[PDB]
């Protein structure tokens, strides 16, 4: 990161609104509808067979929450992002082996969820901003893999 | 692939789009312009800022080429023929290209369409987005 | 695509490598287990070690879905149906596990055949490698 | 990097072997007739419009071996692969704006060279070593995008 004062001020104020029981599920729901293969890593959650039963899966939801527990975490501790998620990449890298583009697809699975969410206030700049964020997120998870 | 229910979802999200379809386009166009800034190489021509004509017009132009694509789904290769040639012969684009306007396409989609987006219209499209993408360089192929 | 050259190239570095073309995929495999430690998680019931069995005998496996992908080149989709199955529905392998594979497979050929190992055959056989690809992971598309 | 002792010593006796005049050139070409997009970038160069006018080309050899250049700069000096390429991040990244997966793809180019060059010389293990240094390298670079 960076993020300038004004990209600041953008990623903070939308995060502020961000339903954060229900907004995580949502984007883990996405990925693995979107991206199938990914359900390879919540067989151990239930059906998710059609994605009706993905996005009414309540550990899928309850998931989701950590998920965004950690973005939150990391949005506004954007000066280590490393070493916020050490802990976590070592979880996802050589513990659950979960090949670090999944991170990216996440990542813009959650721009995805954010631009449903609050649709026109969900401008291009501010979008920007958090494409960095995103990034800088799955930077910082896959940093094990080295 | 797409499916008979990806070819409904995406003959449907299109559906609902209409006559923005184009208004969408320069507003992807701008988001990836904005998010990935490596895109803007392709562009020097271009006044790549907000109100910029020339954007609008090229949104007009990506998002005709995606109705093109809806409307013969089922035979892309012939019609986005030139495209192909145009993308990947003559322009050189770099496939990681394709990968991040798609995304600002759905962004877009999303952005505009809440009720219509549904995870599995998001999947429809996706799958579709990637399809035209393929097409669009596969003369690399 | 797959141009006629491409095809050429692709029918004769194979050609080429001939019986000992389960040994290589067997090389390939065991490089990428290596290289690319991450995908060691499909095979948790295989002996990923050098000299194993397993690997001896998979290798045989990938290396003929790939002799029958160069012989009917020119219909992939329908020939490599059943894999495209197992790997995309069954197994739901991440398709970019399709390009670290791809990229060993050719160290493996390069390594084995330099004086065919031409930068032209090299290009027709990563096309070549891709379309493999794609074709085993086009039900996720 | 890591490196262990033993890859390390599986790395650094290879490069020892390597034709880093006619080696970088190889590279550079391959990636270029393999990967077509790329010559977008070399324009300034003359014909490439055949792959043997990539392969005698003066230029692509010329560039090749300042590329093999800076990976001995960093092949030995794995301890900052970050400080050693941060200028040449500063040129591909918001001077020339390649994206840095063409930085993995060269890597990978970098890494068929090899292989085609030692053959059996270049065993699983060794490619293994390497692959993380490509690695490294590809992600030394292409950190002044964030
Ligand atoms: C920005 C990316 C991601 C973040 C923030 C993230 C965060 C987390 C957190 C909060 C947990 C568990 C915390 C705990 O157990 O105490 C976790 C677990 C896990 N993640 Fe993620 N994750 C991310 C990406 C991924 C992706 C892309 C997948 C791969 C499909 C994945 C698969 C898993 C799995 C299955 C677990 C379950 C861990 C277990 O209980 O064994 N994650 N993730
Ligand atoms: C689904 C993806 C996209 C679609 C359907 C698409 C379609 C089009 C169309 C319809 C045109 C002009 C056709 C005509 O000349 O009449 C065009 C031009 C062009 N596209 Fe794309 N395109 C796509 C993605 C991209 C991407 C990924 C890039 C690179 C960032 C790109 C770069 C260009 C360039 C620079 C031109 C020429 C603009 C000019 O010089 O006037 N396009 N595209
Ligand atoms: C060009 C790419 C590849 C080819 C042609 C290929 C082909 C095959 C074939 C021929 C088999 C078994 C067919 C049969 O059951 O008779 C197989 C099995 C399998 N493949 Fe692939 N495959 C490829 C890539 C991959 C990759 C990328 C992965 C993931 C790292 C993968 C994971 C598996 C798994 C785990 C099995 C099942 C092994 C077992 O359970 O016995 N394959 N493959
Ligand atoms: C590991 C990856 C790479 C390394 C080590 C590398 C190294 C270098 C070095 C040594 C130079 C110029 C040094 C100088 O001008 O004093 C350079 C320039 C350049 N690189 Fe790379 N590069 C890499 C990847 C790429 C890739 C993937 C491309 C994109 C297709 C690329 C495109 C260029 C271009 C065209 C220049 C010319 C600079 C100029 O004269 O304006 N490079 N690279």
């Amino acid at each position: 990161v960076h993020l300038t004062p004004e990209e600041k001020s953008a990623v903070t104020a939308l995060w502020g609104k961000v339903n954060v029981d229900e907004v995580g599920g949502e984007a883990l729901g996405r990925l693995l509808v979107v991206y199938p293969w990914t359900q390879r890593f919540f067989e151990s959650f239930g059906d998710l067979s059609t994605p009706d039963a993905v996005m009414g899966n309540p550990k899928v939801k309850a998931h989701g929450k950590k998920v965004l527990g950690a973005f939150s975490d990391g949005l506004a501790h954007l000066d280590n992002l490393k070493g916020t998620f050490a802990t976590l990449s070592e979880l996802h890298c050589d513990k659950l082996h979960v090949d670090p583009e999944n991170f990216r697809l996440l990542g813009n699975v959650l721009v995805c969820v954010l631009a449903h969410h609050f649709g026109k206030e969900f401008t291009p700049p501010v979008q920007a901003a958090y494409q960095k964020v995103v990034a800088g997120v799955a930077n910082a998870l896959a940093h094990k893999y080295h | 692939v797409l499916s008979p229910a990806d070819k409904t979802n995406v003959k449907a999200a299109w559906g609902k789009v209409g006559a923005h379809a184009g208004e969408y386009g320069a507003e992807a166009l701008e988001r990836m312009f904005l998010s990935f800034p490596t895109t803007k190489t392709y562009f020097p021509h271009f006044d790549l800022s907000h109100g910029s004509a020339q954007v609008k017009g090229h949104g007009k132009k990506v998002a005709d080429a995606l109705t093109n694509a809806v409307a013969h789904v089922d035979d892309m290769p012939n019609a986005l023929s030139a495209l192909s040639d145009l993308h990947a012969h003559k322009l050189r684009v770099d496939p990681v290209n394709f990968k991040l306007l798609s995304h600002c396409l759905l962004v877009t989609l999303a952005a505009h369409l809440p009720a219509e987006f549904t995870p599995a219209v998001h999947a429809s499209l996706d799958k579709f987005l990637a399809s035209v993408s393929t097409v669009l360089t596969s003369k690399y192929r």
